[PDB]
C-alpha cells in the first residue's frame, strides 16, 4: 500500500543544501547550488553542471551572476557528453581530488560579498553559450572539518 | 466548527533578506 | 588517491547506475542526486547495509551488506570526487574512528560525566523520534525509527552528520564534535549495561510489562488456582 | 495561559534563541570537600542563523539578554544557570526551529 | 560523633572565627521579574581581637 505509485522514497531529494534545476528531457544539469560565504567572510558559489543532451552538443559556461556581480571561474573547458563541472570555493575544492577516470573538471569561484544573509535566498543564474538557467539559492557556511570542532562558550 | 479563525494565504509572496551591515 | 577512485566508480557502474544516473545527478523517481553528498554520507548508507534499495516503499531497510569496507570507502572517494560535502572522522594515524567517539574525555573506558550530558541532549530533541534508550519509535505511514543496536560510533556520528530518510540533519554547527561524541557516549552505555535488577523486557516500558503480567502474570496464578480448587 | 515567555518581547525586552547546550554542574573539590558549582556553566547559549543545516529542526527557548553568558562577553564568574533552567522549564516555552531546504 | 568542622583545622586548613552577620538575600528587580540574589552577601564575616 505504502510501495505505491506515490512512495516515501521515490519522491525523495537529495538531503543537501541548496536545489537543482532540470530533470529528464534538458540539456544542461546544476546540482547542489549555493553561495558558500566562510565565517570570515570569503563569498563563492557551489554547483555541479553535467551535460546530458540527446544530440552531443558544446555547452560551455560562459559566466555566473548572483544577484548583481559576476563569478570568478577559471578557464573551464566546454561540458562534452557524460561530463562534469564541479565548481566551489577554492579553499573547500583542496579537500578533494580531480578523477582521472571520467570526465569531471574542478573549479574555483569567488565573489565580493556585497552582504548576502545566511539563511537567506538569492537569484543564481548561470549563462552558457546557448541558453541561461535561473535558479534560487540559499546562502550557507561551507560543511565544518567533522569531527574537531568544539564549543567556544 | 470546520476552522475557527485560520485561512489561508492573502498572495504568494518572494523576497531576498540580504541583510548587510558591512 | 586515483587507483581509490579508479576501482570506486567500477562498483558503482555496475550497481548504483539505474537510479542515479551517470554523473550522479538522480533519476526521476528511482533515487536522488548524490552531488555534495559527502563521503560520510556513501559509508553510511553502504557500509550499513541500507544501500542498494530494493524496492521502493515506505521507508528503506537496513540490511546485510553489500560490499566490504575497502569497496565502500572506494565508492566513497569516487563519489566525493563529484563535489564533496562531510568526511569521516579520523583520529590521531590514517585510520577511521570507532572507539575513539565514546566519549570527549574518553580514554579506555565511558566517563560517567559524558552519559550525562550525552543522555539530556539525546533525549533533548532525539529522544522523541526514536524511544528513550534508542529502542525504536513508529512514524507517520510505515516509516519509524530504527532501533540503534546495530549501528557502530562512525554509523551514529555519520547518521546525525547527513541526516538520511526523514531523520533530521545535524550539522557540526548544531551540534558539535563534543556533543556528538557525548550522544554517542550515552548510546553506548545504554545498550551494553545490563539491567541493574530483572530482565528488561525489550526497554520498551509500560506496554511489555503490561503484557507479561496481564496476560501471562496471570495465567500462572489462575493454573495455581485450579490446582487448589475444584471443576465442580 | 496567555502568556508565554515570549511574551517579553511585548514589553521591549530583547529574548534571543537559547539553544540547549545540557550543560551540567561541574564537580570541583578542594581542601573543604566537595562542591558542584555551576557557576560559569550556560546551559542557553546564543544561535546565528548559520548554524543551522536545512532540513534541520532545532528546539530554543526565549533567551532574554539579561541572562546571556557567552560570546565576547563570557564572564567566567558570572552565575546565569538557575535563571536558563526557569527558562527552558517554562510550560509554553518550548519552539521548533525549522529550517527548510530551498 | 568525633568530627565538628573544627577538625579541618587538623588537615593544614586555616579555619578563622566567623561572625554571624545575619545577612539575608537582595531582591533584584529587573526587565525579568524580580529574584532574590545572595551575590555580595557574606553570612560569616571574620572577626579582630578588638572587636
Ligand atoms: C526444564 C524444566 C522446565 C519444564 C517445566 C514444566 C512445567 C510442569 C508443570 C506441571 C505439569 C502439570 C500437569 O499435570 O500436566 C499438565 C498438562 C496436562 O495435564 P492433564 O492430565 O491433561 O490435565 C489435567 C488437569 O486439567 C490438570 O490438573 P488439575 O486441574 O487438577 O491441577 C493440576 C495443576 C498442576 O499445576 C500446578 O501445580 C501449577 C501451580 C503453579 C504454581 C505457581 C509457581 C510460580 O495443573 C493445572 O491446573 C493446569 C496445568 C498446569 C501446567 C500448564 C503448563 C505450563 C508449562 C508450560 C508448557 C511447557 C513449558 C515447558 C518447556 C520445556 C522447557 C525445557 O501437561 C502439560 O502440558 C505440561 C507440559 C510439560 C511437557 C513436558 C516436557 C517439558 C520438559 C522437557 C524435558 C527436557
Ligand atoms: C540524535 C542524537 C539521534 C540519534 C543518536 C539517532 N537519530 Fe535517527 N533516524 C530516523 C529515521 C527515520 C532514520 C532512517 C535512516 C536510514 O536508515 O536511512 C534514522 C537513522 C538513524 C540511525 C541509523 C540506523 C542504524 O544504523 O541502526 C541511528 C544510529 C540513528 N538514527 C540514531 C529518525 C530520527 C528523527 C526523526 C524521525 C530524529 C530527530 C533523529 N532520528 C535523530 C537521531
Ligand atoms: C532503486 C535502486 C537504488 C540503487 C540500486 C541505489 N540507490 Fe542510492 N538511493 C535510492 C533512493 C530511492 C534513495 C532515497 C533516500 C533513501 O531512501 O535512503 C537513495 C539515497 C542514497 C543516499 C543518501 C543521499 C542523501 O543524503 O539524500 C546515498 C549516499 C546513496 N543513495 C548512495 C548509493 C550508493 C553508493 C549505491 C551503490 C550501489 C546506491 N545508492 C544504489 C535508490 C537506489
Ligand atoms: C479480513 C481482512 C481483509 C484484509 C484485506 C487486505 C487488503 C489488501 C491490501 C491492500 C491495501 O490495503 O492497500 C490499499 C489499497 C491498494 O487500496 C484500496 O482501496 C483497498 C481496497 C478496498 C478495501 C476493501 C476491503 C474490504 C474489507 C473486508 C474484506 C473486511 C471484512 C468484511
Ligand atoms: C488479504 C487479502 C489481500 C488480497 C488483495 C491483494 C491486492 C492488493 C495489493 C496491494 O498491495
Ligand atoms: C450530529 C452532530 C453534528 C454537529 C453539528 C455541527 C454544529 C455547528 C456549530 C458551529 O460550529
Amino acid at each position: 500500500c505504502s510501495a505505491g505509485q506515490i512512495t516515501q522514497t521515490s519522491s525523495q531529494v537529495a538531503a543537501v543544501d541548496g536545489n537543482q534545476a532540470g530533470s529528464a528531457n534538458d540539456p544542461v544539469l546544476v546540482r547542489d547550488v549555493t553561495v558558500h560565504l566562510t565565517t570570515d567572510g570569503e563569498a563563492g558559489v557551489k554547483f555541479t553542471a553535467i551535460n546530458q543532451d540527446t544530440s552531443h552538443t558544446s555547452h560551455t559556461l560562459e559566466s555566473v551572476t548572483v544577484d548583481g556581480e559576476e563569478v570568478e571561474l577559471d578557464d573551464a573547458e566546454p561540458i562534452e557528453r557524460n561530463c562534469s563541472l564541479v565548481a566551489d570555493i577554492q579553499s573547500e575544492l583542496d579537500l578533494i581530488e580531480e578523477p582521472e577516470v571520467g570526465c569531471i573538471q574542478h573549479v574555483a569561484t569567488s565573489l565580493e560579498n556585497p552582504g548576502f544573509a545566511y539563511g537567506g535566498v538569492v537569484p543564481v543564474e548561470f549563462v552558457f553559450d546557448t541558453g541561461a538557467i535561473t535558479i534560487d539559492a540559499t546562502v550557507s557556511a561551507p560543511v565544518l572539518e567533522s569531527g574537531v570542532e568544539n564549543r567556544e562558550v | 466548527c470546520x476552522x475557527x479563525x485560520x485561512x489561508x494565504x492573502x498572495x504568494x509572496x518572494x523576497x531576498x533578506x540580504x541583510x548587510x551591515x558591512x | 588517491d586515483q587507483a581509490l577512485i579508479s576501482e570506486g566508480k567500477d562498483l558503482y557502474d555496475v550497481a548504483c547506475i539505474t537510479c542515479h544516473g551517470v554523473n550522479l545527478q538522480g533519476v526521476e523517481d528511482r533515487g536522488p542526486s548524490l552531488v555534495g553528498v559527502g563521503e560520510g554520507a556513501v559509508y553510511f548508507q553502504v557500509h550499513s547495509g541500507r544501500m542498494p534499495i530494493l524496492r521502493n516503499e515506505a521507508q528503506a531497510e537496513r540490511k546485510a551488506p553489500r560490499y566490504t569496507e575497502a569497496q565502500t570507502l572506494a565508492i566513497a572517494a569516487y563519489v566525493a570526487a563529484n563535489g564533496g560535502g562531510p568526511g569521516l572522522v579520523y583520529n590521531e594515524d590514517g585510520t577511521l574512528a570507532m572507539e575513539e567517539l565514546r566519549g570527549e574525555n574518553y580514554d579506555g573506558q565511558i566517563t560517567s560525566a559524558d552519559v550525562a550530558r550525552g543522555g539530556d541532549l539525546f533525549r533533548l530533541n532525539c529522544a522523541s523520534c526514536h524511544n528513550f534508550t534508542g529502542r525504536g519509535g513508529a512514524l507517520s505511514s510505515g516509516k519509524y525509527a530504527p532501533n540503534l543496536d546495530a549501528a557502530n560510533e562512525q554509523e551514529i556520528y555519520q547518521a546525525m552528520l547527513t541526516g538520511p530518510q526523514n531523520m533530521p540533519k545535524f550539522s557540526d554547527r548544531q551540534l558539535s564534535a563534543d556533543e556528538k561524541k557525548d550522544i554517542i557516549a550515552f548510546i553506548k552505555s545504554t545498550k551494553e549495561t545490563p539491567s541493574p535488577g530483572g530482565y528488561s523486557l525489550g526497554s520498551l516500558g509500560p506496554v511489555a510489562e503490561g503484557l507479561f503480567m496481564w496476560v501471562f502474570g496471570i495465567l500462572v496464578l489462575v493454573a495455581a488456582a485450579m490446582w487448589i480448587g475444584s471443576r465442580s | 495561559l496567555w502568556t508565554s515567555g515570549w511574551t517579553l518581547v511585548e514589553n521591549d525586552v530583547k529574548v534571543y534563541l537559547g539553544r540547549d547546550t545540557a550543560a551540567i554542574a561541574e564537580s570541583h573539590t578542594d581542601a573543604t570537600g566537595e562542591h558542584w558549582s555551576t557557576t560559569g556553566v550556560s546551559r542557553l547559549v546564543r544561535m546565528r542563523p548559520e548554524d543551522l543545516a536545512a532540513a534541520s529542526m532545532e528546539t530554543v527557548f526565549p533567551l532574554p539578554a539579561e541572562m546571556v553568558n557567552d560570546g565576547a562577553e563570557y564572564d567566567p564568574a558570572k552565575d546565569v544557570y538557575e535563571h536558563q533552567m526557569h527558562s527552558v522549564h517554562g510550560p509554553r516555552n518550548a519552539v521548533m526551529l525549522i529550517r527548510l531546504r530551498t
